[PDB]
This record gives C-alpha cells, sequence and structure tokens, in this order.
RNA sequence: GGUGGGCACUCUAAGGAGACUGCCGGUGACAAACCGGAGGAAGGUGGGGAUGACGUCAAGUCAUCAUGGCCCUUACGGCCAGGGCUACACACGUGCUACAAUGGUCGGUACAAAGGGUUGCCAAGCCGCGAGGUGGAGCUAAUCCCAUAAAACCGAUCGUAGUCCGGAUCGCAGUCUGCAACUCGACUGCGUGAAGUCGGAAUCGCUAGUAAUCGUGAAUCAGAAUGUCACGGUGAAUACGUU
C-alpha cells in the first residue's frame, strides 16, 4: 500500500506519505490548523487534493523540515503532487497544467563584491 | 617596516614569554573570590612591580616577512599582499580561487 | 526594453473568496513584503462594507472600479519648441492597474482612524462617482478631451 | 569607570612620594607625569605639578576633587577661539 | 488631582508625569501600593489617590530634584575639571564628535560672520 | 573493533587511501561497516589585490578539508597499523580509535 | 530516536544520467536562423559566479615589498615617559535612527541557512532588576558549546496627541577587558526627555526570489562596527515602445 513523495522548495524539504483514509493530515505530529494559522497555506497545501478531488479519500504522514512558512507549504504541495502521481499515474497532464509537478527553481542570490546587496549599489555621487 | 619595529616586537614577545605564569597566578590572586584585600594589595603592587612592556596586550602581531602591522590572517602568517604571492604560486596548500 | 523580451508572471490565489482580481489589489496594498498585513487590511475593509449595508461588498468593489478606471490617457511628447500633450486610447490591462494606484493612494491620505477604515470609505463614496479618486479620473478625462486637436 | 574589585588605582612612586610629604607638612609640589593616578582621600591640601604635554602645571588639591585623576586637571588642548 | 497632572489617562502614565518618575519607577509606585495601572486616576476614589500621594513623597520631585542637579552640575563647573570646563562651553562632555555633528549642545549652524 | 577517521584536502587522495584500506580489510578476511563522508568543511576568505587604495577590487579563496570514517568489525589481522608509512602517504591526517 | 534495531526515507559526498534547437508545424535564398507546439525538473548561452583582448589615462602605489640616482651619518639613526592622530565659528560625501495606527507596549506561540571553539568555546546549579559574578560538566567536534532567530500569527491596551511616537542630550550609581578606560572604550540601572508633522533647487538604486523589509555569522580583535564580507525568512509594481 501507500505512496512516498519528495517535496522541495526554498531550502526546505518534506516527506509526504499517503494511506488510504478520510483525510486525517498531520504535519510534524500535530493538526494542519495548528501549523498553518489563518492563511492561505491551507489552500496551497490542499489545492491538488481537490484539483484531483481526492481531499477525502487519502490520509496523508508529513515531515518537513527548513525553510520558511511559505517555502514549507510549498515543499507539501510539491511531494503531496508526486506522490499522487506515482499512485494513478495517469493524470500527469492534469497536475501539468496547473504547473504543480514542475519544482520552481528560484532560489537566494548571493551577495556580490562591492554591493550592498545581491543588486542594489551605493548611491554614486558624480561631484 | 623598519628594521628597528621588527627587532622591539622580538623583544617584546621574548619579554613576553619571559614572565608569562607570575602573571598568571597574580591576576588568580587579584581576581580570587576569597582572597582578602591585603593579598589583593600585594599582587597588585607586586604586578605593577613587573616591567610595563611586559603584557600580552602590547603585542601586535606582523608579517612575519615584512613586518607589516595591518592587514593580518592568523590561519596563515602573512600579511595581505604576500598571501596573494604565494597563494598564486601554489605554495599554500588547500588555497584555491572559489566562486560558489 | 529594446529586446521586447520580457515575459508576464502567473501568481494569482485569492484563498477564500476566490476573486482573480482582488488578490492583485492586495498586491497593490502591500507594503514591503508583509502579505498577510495586507491580507486583514482587505479583509477588514470588505467586512465593513458588507455590514454598512446589503450590497454584497465583492460586487461594490468591481462596481467601484469599473466607475473608476479612466477611458483614455494623455502623453506628452515636445514637438521642438514647446511639449504638447497628445491623447490615447488606455489598454485594458492598464486601467484595471491605474485604478487601483489612484484607489488605493487616495485611501492613503483621507484621515480617518485605520487604513481599513479609510479604505472602506473611498469603495463606499467612488461606488457613486464622489471620490477624491473618481474627480481625478474627471480631471483626465478633461484634460485628454481639451487637446483632442491632435488625438489622430 | 574601574570596577569596585580594586578600589583605588595609584602608582607606586608617585604613592610612596605623597606619603613622604606628610611628614613635613605641605610646602613644595611634587612633579609628576602619572595623568592615570586617582587623587587618594589623604593627599588633600597639597600641590601637585601635573605634566601637560608641554610642561607641568601645578594643582592645589581640596577635599572636592578626591575622586577624579590629575590629568582631569590639565588641559592638552588649547583652542583659544576661530574668532 | 496630582501636581496639575494629566486626567482621563491610566493611572501609570499619568504618574509619569511628574519629572522624577518615568516607566520603571511609576510601575514600583502602583505595585507597591495596590492600585490598577489599567485604572483612568478619575475613577480613583480619595482613599487612594491619599497612599499614591504617601508613596510618591518618597522619592524626590521636581524642585528638589532640579536644585540637587543644578548642585552637581556647579560643582563640575567650579571645580575646573574636563568635565566642567566641556561643560560651561556648552561642547559634548562624554566625548563625541566635534568637528561635525554636535548639534544637539550648539543648536542652529550659525554661519560664518551673517 | 576499531575505527579510522581520515582527514584531508582534497578528494581523490582520500578516495584512493579509502579504497585502499577497505580493500586490504576485504582481502584480510574482515569486515566493514561502509564509509561515511562527513560533511566537508569550508573556510573562505576575501583578500584585498591592489597595494593602495582600491577597496571594490578584491579577490576570494577558499579552504575545503575533506572528512571520511570507517570502522571495521571482526577483526582478527592487524596490518592496517603495518601500513603506517602507506595508508597516510602524503597530506592524510589519520586517527585510529579503540586500538 | 530514549533503547533494541532498520537500510525504507531526508540528509551528507564521490561517481554518473540528463538539455543537445533533440522531435513536430510555419516562415526563410527549401542556407544560417526565426515564431510557436508536445514531452521534461529544467528550452533555447536554464539562474548566478570566476574568466578583463591590443592598448588608454607619463592614472595609483618609492609607505606592503623590491629597486637606479640624490641626500643625513653626535642624527633625517636608536631607546623611553607623557600628549597627538578623537581639536571645531563652518562646507561637502557615505550611512544609521525616526517623524508613527500597514504602528508603539504587555502576554501566548511557529518556522531557517551559514560559520566558529583546546593560549579555546565556556554549559546545568546558585547569586543580582540588569550588564554580570561563582561553578565546573561536554567537546581537538553531523556528538558538546557559541545558540533564544526576528519580522509573521493570536489575545489585550493606546485612539491621532509632539503622544504609551522619537530617541539625542545631560545627572547619579555600576559591570567587564586591560599595568592603566581623564584626555579617549563597550555595555547596564534609575531619571531627564531635544530636533523631528515626510523634507527647496537638485539628485540615486533597482527588471524576479529582484527592489522593499526582518534577523544571523565571520575576518581584524585583550576590549571596541550604524563599516566590510557572507547567510537565510517574507515578498511586490512595472516595461505600450525607441518619438
Ligand atoms: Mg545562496
Ligand atoms: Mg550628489
Ligand atoms: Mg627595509
Ligand atoms: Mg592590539
Ligand atoms: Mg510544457
Ligand atoms: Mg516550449
Ligand atoms: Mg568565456
Ligand atoms: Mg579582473
Ligand atoms: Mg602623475
Ligand atoms: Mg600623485
Ligand atoms: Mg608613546
Ligand atoms: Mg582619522
Ligand atoms: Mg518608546
Ligand atoms: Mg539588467
Ligand atoms: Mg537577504
Amino acid at each position: 500500500t501507500q505512496n512516498y513523495g519528495t517535496g522541495r522548495r526554498k531550502t526546505a524539504t518534506a516527506r509526504v506519505f499517503l494511506r488510504p483514509g478520510t483525510g486525517k493530515i498531520s504535519i510534524n505530529n500535530r493538526g494542519l490548523d495548528q501549523f498553518f494559522g489563518r492563511e492561505t497555506a491551507r489552500m496551497v497545501v490542499r489545492q491538488p487534493l481537490e484539483l484531483t478531488e481526492t481531499v477525502e479519500k487519502f490520509d496523508i504522514f508529513v515531515t518537513v523540515v527548513g525553510g520558511g512558512v511559505s517555502g514549507q507549504a510549498g515543499a507539501i504541495r510539491h511531494g503531496i503532487t508526486r506522490a499522487l502521481i506515482e499512485y494513478d499515474e495517469t493524470l500527469r497532464s492534469s497536475l501539468r497544467k496547473a504547473g504543480y509537478v514542475t519544482r520552481d527553481a528560484r532560489e537566494v542570490e548571493r551577495k556580490k563584491v562591492g554591493l550592498r546587496k545581491a543588486r542594489k549599489r551605493p548611491q554614486y555621487s558624480k561631484r | 617596516a623598519k628594521e628597528s619595529m621588527k627587532n622591539r616586537e622580538l623583544k617584546r614577545q621574548l619579554t613576553v614569554a619571559k614572565y608569562a605564569k607570575k602573571r598568571a597566578e597574580l591576576k588568580a590572586i587579584i581576581a580570587n573570590p576569597n582572597s582578602s584585600a591585603e593579598e589583593r594589595w600585594n599582587a597588585q603592587v607586586a604586578l605593577q612591580k613587573q616591567p610595563r612592556d611586559a603584557s600580552a596586550s602590547r603585542l601586535r602581531n606582523r608579517c612575519r616577512l615584512t613586518g607589516r602591522p595591518h592587514g593580518f590572517y592568523r590561519k596563515f602568517g602573512l600579511s595581505r599582499n604576500k598571501l596573494r604571492e604565494a597563494a598564486m604560486r601554489g605554495d599554500v596548500p588547500g588555497l584555491v580561487k572559489a566562486s560558489w | 526594453p529594446r529586446r521586447r523580451v520580457a515575459a508576464k508572471r502567473e501568481v494569482l490565489a485569492d484563498p477564500k473568496y476566490g476573486s482573480q482580481i482582488l488578490a492583485k489589489f492586495m498586491n497593490h496594498v502591500m507594503e514591503s513584503g508583509k502579505k498577510a498585513v495586507a491580507e486583514r487590511i482587505v479583509y477588514g475593509a470588505l467586512d465593513k462594507v458588507k455590514e454598512r449595508g446589503k450590497a454584497d461588498p465583492l460586487e461594490t468593489f468591481e462596481k467601484a472600479l469599473d466607475a473608476i478606471a479612466p477611458l483614455v490617457e494623455v502623453k506628452s511628447r515636445r514637438v521642438g519648441g514647446a511639449t504638447y500633450q497628445v491623447p490615447v486610447e488606455v489598454r485594458p490591462s492598464r486601467r484595471n492597474a491605474l485604478a487601483m494606484r489612484w484607489l488605493v493612494d487616495f485611501a492613503r491620505k483621507r484621515g480617518e482612524k485605520s487604513m481599513a477604515l479609510r479604505l472602506a470609505g473611498e469603495l463606499l463614496d467612488a461606488a457613486e462617482g464622489k471620490g477624491a479618486a473618481v474627480k481625478k479620473r474627471e480631471d483626465v478625462h478633461r484634460m485628454a478631451e481639451a487637446n483632442k486637436a491632435f488625438s489622430h | 569607570p574601574r570596577s569596585l574589585k580594586k578600589g583605588p588605582f595609584i602608582d607606586l612612586h608617585l604613592l610612596k612620594k605623597v606619603e613622604v610629604a606628610v611628614e613635613k607638612n605641605d610646602r613644595k609640589p611634587i612633579k609628576t607625569w602619572s595623568r592615570r593616578s586617582m587623587i587618594l582621600p589623604h593627599m588633600v591640601g597639597l600641590t601637585i605639578a601635573v605634566h601637560n604635554g608641554r610642561q607641568h602645571v601645578p594643582v592645589l588639591v581640596n577635599e572636592d576633587m578626591v575622586g577624579h585623576k590629575l590629568g582631569e586637571f590639565a588641559a592638552t588642548r588649547t583652542y583659544r577661539g576661530h574668532a | 488631582a496630582g501636581v496639575n497632572i494629566p486626567d482621563n489617562k491610566h493611572t501609570v502614565i499619568s504618574l509619569t508625569y511628574i519629572y522624577g518618575v518615568g516607566r520603571t519607577t511609576a510601575q514600583s509606585i502602583c505595585a507597591a501600593t495596590g492600585v490598577n495601572p489599567a485604572a483612568k486616576i478619575k475613577d480613583l476614589s480619595d482613599e487612594q489617590i491619599d497612599q499614591l500621594r504617601n508613596e510618591v513623597a518618597k522619592i524626590t520631585t521636581e524642585g528638589d530634584l532640579r536644585r540637587e542637579i543644578n548642585m552637581n552640575i556647579k560643582r563640575l563647573m567650579d571645580l575646573g575639571c574636563y568635565r566642567g570646563l566641556r561643560h560651561r562651553r556648552g561642547l559634548p562632555v562624554r566625548g563625541q564628535r566635534t568637528k561635525t555633528n554636535a548639534r544637539t549642545r550648539k543648536g542652529p549652524r550659525k554661519p560664518i560672520r551673517k | 573493533q576499531i575505527r579510522i577517521r581520515l582527514k584531508a584536502f582534497d578528494h581523490r587522495l582520500i578516495d584512493q587511501s579509502t579504497q585502499e584500506i577497505v580493500e586490504t580489510a576485504k582481502r584480510t578476511g574482515a569486515q566493514v561497516r561502509g564509509p561515511i563522508p562527513l560533511p566537508t568543511r569550508k573556510e573562505r576568505f576575501t583578500v584585498l589585490i591592489s597595494p593602495h587604495v582600491n577597496k571594490d577590487a578584491r579577490d576570494q579563496y577558499e579552504i575545503r578539508t575533506h572528512k571520511r570514517v570507517l570502522d571495521i568489525v571482526q577483526p582478527t589481522d592487524k596490518t592496517v597499523d603495518a601500513l603506517m608509512k602507506l595508508d597516510l602517504a602524503a597530506g592524510v591526517e589519520v586517527q585510529i580509535s579503540l586500538g
């Protein structure tokens, strides 16, 4: 039984396990509301479930580590999508059009020598 | 990088290493929790009796090749613009140009 | 740019109204990356809108947006001695962006207690054509139609 | 300020000179360079010429200037005024 | 009532108007004599403003505080120490910059000539 | 029971040393718990290159330290010591534990 | 994960696979190439860095070092103690903190990356409002220590006031390093509480994980960072076009 997905987002990673169940959801062994408190993180972590309309049928066990709250939510979504793909591997198109299977490669640009930030410069008075 | 500068920093290092332990117990006596005021005073006067140019705080480490007070690196012993010369030739083991 | 290579991004995720336009409005009211604060401000303003009366707050929102997007815009151009100001129709995408920018900027400077109250007042007043934003729109329209000679 | 672990800080030679100067009462100033030394409560009423950087300035010590240092009574910069 | 104290405000913030009590001192005052800090002074029966008076009269207030501060400043001024000389001429005394940037002890810029 | 810790400034020769220790251990009949690559240590420097005032003209250098761990089970022949001149040859720091 | 244990997973670090206009449609001198599409983690030099051609400015450095010629050799060489490099009617450059209600205080709680430590890091316990003091465990370190991330979320209060905004300045009392904090250190407690209501002519940075904003670390270092160099968290607006 079960299915395993590995999601990754913004220096954060997530291990997700899908089993037969009734949508229990548990992240780091605590409830979804206790983890993502009143924001769109619930929406983003649930998106593939309702798009595939299998929110009620799967029991989910998640362990996430690294990054910030939004990055962790993105990791959960990515892992969930990959595990859902491997479960019933015929709806790759359905997620593909939604852009969930693609892994976002954006990362924090490094600081450069002589500059303040990665791109900001000092003021440049010419006189 | 006068030769006199290097000579007198060498003198300072020799003389600070000369005692190097009397200072230790004298500081221990001064900073001891329960040591009585008289012992505190005797330790203070004895420690102040020592030559002024004998404390580790007066040592300003310089380039061991040129004696440049500035741009010193303690991982190596070299200053700013001898380390680059040594590293370009490949003398320094492990040192390479990096990007990350 | 010269190369004409810019590609538009797709990040648009209204959480609990499912309305595409409110996400962009919250992006406009956001300052310094604090999505949650702007989120709260907009939702509080919409709660005030829905509790003043019977109107659907979202519907009042797009009614105000329609009643505030300009139709024509004035573009300056120096002709060799004087800078004239031609009129030109506004692209469909630029209308909503201009509308939101004006609405937020004018709600910034009203002077009630909280920013949510300022925004709510602006939506109520501009929903029939009485706000500062609507009269700015009228100023732009008259300025554009007073230069109809060039137009082309 | 110096910690209270060691109440005062006084130079050995200056302290010795001060303690000598009480057998016969205050008659002549004591010439010194040690600006770092704090005035003790029991050298009051005697005159000390402290170094300045060019000469020695004479300071007559009274009870109200006890907790300070000798260098606090010898300005090392002149600044007679821009105008 | 107070000594011309502000009213229609919480007791601790209202007390902080005494020139000799700050935030923490006012907290200590309200803690020593049982009174709710979150309570406006206009809602307090005099049975506790009296003990607020008794507690506040323990430290220092207004005239005597200024008296001793001016005593200390005058001592420094008359001694002739570096602190006193620096304080006579209206220049920073903790050892800050005077090449530029010391306008909190000089006011306006005072340009050369006129 | 004995554990080996290997340290070097580059990966080629540390890999060679791990391979030779492992193959000697396999030949001598003992068991080996697999080599463990411990995270490398990267220490960086940023040095000015002009002899005088050019602040934005810098140059960056780095030193990496690579660490490997071996350990053996059921030992009866002890010649890993006997290769004291050969298990470490040029630039490998080797630490032995539970000798 | 505390144990037996497991080699599944995350992770660490060596070797490989992968992306090549490869396949399809259209244009094109049926060429180079261009505009789209499918598949894919990634599509058109995927993102970033190192890499600086011949020469230019008699550009900078004789004070990092080296060196031709000139100059001093009872001083233009060497040793020492105090002072100065920290001055202050003014002018300019680069920053930091604010002028508040997308905010200030109090309470409750969640999630990082990177890095340094044996002349070192320096715990648990105890003593002080506090900086800190005693203590000595562990660690030559994916093991122990530095070490609590902050903004964000929830609750309560303040209600537009030069104020529960702002923090400069000054008075008193302390801690630490150091032979020694006067000139001239960094912090802590109590009190005081300035200018400041978004800034004239003018002018700067930035095209995506960027600007904006929030915190963390290291080098130098007895002590001394609003600077320098790195590291993550949240996360925008806009580009019709070359007049
Ligand atoms: Mg990075
Ligand atoms: Mg300028
Ligand atoms: Mg020489
Ligand atoms: Mg030093
Ligand atoms: Mg595709
Ligand atoms: Mg394509
Ligand atoms: Mg190339
Ligand atoms: Mg170059
Ligand atoms: Mg020249
Ligand atoms: Mg020149
Ligand atoms: Mg000297
Ligand atoms: Mg200077
Ligand atoms: Mg405040
Ligand atoms: Mg660009
Ligand atoms: Mg950053």
